[PDB]
């Protein structure tokens, strides 16, 4: 019900600032721990 | 941990920068509706 | 009766009207302190900082006179 | 510690609700017949003194925390003759009235929801002999502990189950120093299909199905003094979850599970003997005992003394029990305390049950 408005913190203003970090994954289909910032893999078998 | 997957708390982004703030990738500097012709589609959601 | 509880988003704002907030604790329904704030002094609570393993929370707060109050609220 | 603990739903199915069995250490298949019998053994319903009776009664949770959040129980017997009887409780476990409130405004409508889980049943209680009867009861469960959010649904979980019991007890037999009565009991409850809390049949969790078997002795003293001692054995007819693995690592544990919830409850009662490495000495761990003494003078004052234990490797709720009855002209009045003996804490510590009952109606002997 809220009307789509160019502001996402809801302070009323529309902030134009592009200071920011930026990071990355990539998604393929051989991944594996240890890179590509990936600390576990769980593997399910039989799924109903 | 602060819970960030609320689906309705994600909007439609602006164009990003890929690598800096002199990177035109995506026409991020453009001024112009070529502003947004690398806006492919997304739908973010949560299956009812 | 004073107080307003409420739980938006991951935050519970706790406002007392005419009245000044002592101490807050925050229960889970299992009875472990998830949260506790012995030392505000100031109208105004925001924890925003509740794990909430479950969705309904035990909040009891005191005022400066000693008012124990206890409000059950569900986390959001 | 407690080492693959049964997961079954609907559990507060298995909490006592009366204080009169909770002081007796959570025991009421073979203890002296009585209005709150309908969660134990429904069979002596028919050997109840009394035309009716009603009965109210209170378990409050977290009592230092808030109020509101408790167990209730409204049970209602009526024998209409001098064989059978029809009874039907109620219980109620409920965390009281909550406001869901997102803004700061006081002016502002406030959604109540009161998370709750309720089950009501009814029994039909017959005296096939003079000394021995058979009760069957049909129980309704729903669940709504849950509140309604944004991709969550709160939409409530019910469930049926059958319930089969059977009392018997002797006659006044007199002996060298007393003239004592024997009483036992049996009680299958929970049988029903699995309850599913998603409201998808690959999940689906089985119904608290228990077996309950039990018996005591009454010692009589001067016509005004009874002291009955009993024991029960209570052990769950739900298969054990797998435990470490029995056929990579993650994949026997996954195989295990999936057996283990693809059991019908029809098969499960049966699997529940066995479906473990251990034999009959680990199994003889399932079952859980509770003894308790009960001093009656004039009927109309008791003071219970049960001591009820688990397993320490399933449940581990080991625990003394005290509580007392008074009855002034036709209400009787019950009050139970739990003192832990476990090494988790127990959510009923510090908790003084409450029972109220209204016995009413024309009187009938008891053989
Ligand atoms: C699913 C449950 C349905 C609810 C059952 C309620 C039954 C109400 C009957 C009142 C009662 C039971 C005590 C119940 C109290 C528990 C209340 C719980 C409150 C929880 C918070 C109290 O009666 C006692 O209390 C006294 C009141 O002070 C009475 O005094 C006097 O009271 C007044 C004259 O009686 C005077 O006006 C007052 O001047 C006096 O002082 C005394 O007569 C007596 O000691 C007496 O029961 C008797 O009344 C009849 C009426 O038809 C009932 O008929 C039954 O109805 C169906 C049964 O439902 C059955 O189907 C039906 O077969 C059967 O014919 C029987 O029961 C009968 O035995």
């Amino acid at each position: 019900t809220l009307p789509d408005v160019e502001d996402i913190n809801r302070d009323n203003t529309m902030s134009t600032i592009n200071a920011y970090y930026e990071y990355s994954i990539d998604v393929k289909p051989g991944m594996q721990v240890g890179e590509n910032y990936i600390t576990d893999i769980r593997e399910v078998t039989n799924v109903d | 941990t602060i819970d960030m997957r609320s689906a309705y708390a994600w909007s439609l982004a602006s164009t990003p920068f890929i690598t800096s703030i002199n990177d035109n990738t995506f026409n991020a500097n453009s001024n112009t509706l070529e502003y947004g012709f690398k806006r492919a589609k997304l739908s973010w959601y949560t299956i009812d | 009766d004073g107080l307003l509880i409420s739980v938006k988003d991951k935050t519970i704002k706790v406002t007392s009207a005419k009245e000044n907030i002592k101490e807050v604790n925050i229960f889970d329904i299992t009875g472990k302190l998830i949260y506790n704030k012995k030392k505000v002094g100031n109208t105004e609570l925001s924890i925003s900082n509740l794990q909430s393993a479950d969705q309904v929370l035990l909040v009891k707060v005191n005022l400066e006179n000693n008012a124990q109050i206890t409000r059950k609220v569900i986390f959001k | 510690d407690i080492e693959r603990p049964i997961t079954t739903g609907v559990p507060f199915l298995l909490v006592a609700a009366d204080a009169r069995a909770a002081g007796l250490g959570d025991q009421g298949v073979a203890t002296s017949s009585d209005v709150f019998s309908q969660q134990w053994n429904p069979a002596k319903y028919a050997f109840a003194e009394d035309a009716q009776g009603l009965s109210i009664s209170y378990t409050p949770y977290l009592t230092d925390l808030a109020n509101d959040i408790s167990l209730g129980q409204v049970t209602y017997y009526n024998k209409i003759n001098d064989r059978s009887a029809f009874a039907g409780s109620f219980r109620y476990f409920g965390f009281g009235g909550i406001e869901l409130r997102q803004t700061g405004d006081p002016n502002e409508p406030t959604r109540e929801v009161n998370p709750n889980e309720f089950a009501l049943d009814g029994s039909y209680s017959l005296k096939l002999s003079e000394t021995f009867s058979m009760a069957v009861a049909a129980r309704y469960i729903r669940s709504n502990l849950k509140v309604a959010t944004e991709e969550i649904d709160a939409s409530a979980a019910g469930s049926f189950a059958v319930d089969v019991a059977g009392f018997y007890q002797s006659e006044e037999i007199a002996y060298s120093d007393f003239n004592g009565r024997w009483r036992a009991g049996f009680n299958i409850q929970n049988l029903g299909p699995k309850i599913s809390y998603d409201h998808d049949d690959l999940s689906a969790n089985f119904l608290p199905a228990n077996l309950r078997v039990g018996g005591g002795f009454d010692f009589i003293f001067d016509d005004y003094n009874k002291l009955g001692v009993s024991l029960e054995l209570t052990k769950l007819l739900v298969p054990t979850p797998p435990g470490p693995g029995t056929p990579s690592q993650s994949q026997a544990d996954e195989a295990n599970y999936k057996k283990y919830k693809d059991i019908g409850w029809v098969s499960g009662i049966f699997k529940s003997f066995g479906d473990a490495p251990g034999g009959f000495s680990e199994e003889l761990k399932e079952i859980t005992y509770s003894a308790a003494a009960e001093y009656m003078y004039q009927d109309a004052f008791a003071m219970r003394l049960g001591y009820y234990h688990e397993s320490p490797m399933k449940g581990a709720k080991q625990f003394f029990s005290l509580g007392a009855g008074f009855k002034y002209s036709m209400i009787k009045v019950d009050v139970s305390y739990l003192f832990s003996a476990s090494k988790v804490k127990n959510p009923l510590e510090n908790t003084l049950r409450f029972s109220l009952t209204f016995n009413f109606g024309d009187k009938y002997e008891t053989y």
